């Protein structure tokens, strides 16, 4: 789990990028996170079946 | 193939924002059937764009 403050985020370029088999947002849309302040976010990275 | 998905209405994406799009109150049916064999080639048929 890294932690993520302090920053900008342009999830923009997220979104847009193909390579991403699922991206599903559950409480917030991925266009709208582009104008949206958070307090803070966690980022956690695994490798699964 | 990934891209059918998109094609429902109320989605997004780069199909969903740049090319096509569905209306959110659509009425009527989709029907999808792959077309690998009958418009695809060893050489990459780029006719698609």
């Amino acid at each position: 789990r890294k932690r993520i403050s302090n920053c900008v985020a342009d999830y923009s370029v997220l979104y847009n990028s193909a390579s991403f088999s699922t991206f599903k947002c559950y409480g917030v849309s991925p266009t709208k996170l582009n104008d949206l302040c958070f307090t803070n976010v966690y980022a956690d990275s695994f490798v699964i079946r | 193939g990934d891209e059918v998905r998109q094609i429902a209405p109320g989605q997004t994406g780069k199909i969903a924002d740049y090319n096509y799009k569905l209306p959110d109150d659509f009425t009527g049916c989709v029907i999808a059937w792959n077309s690998n064999n009958l418009d695809s080639k060893v050489g990459g048929n780029y006719n698609y764009l």
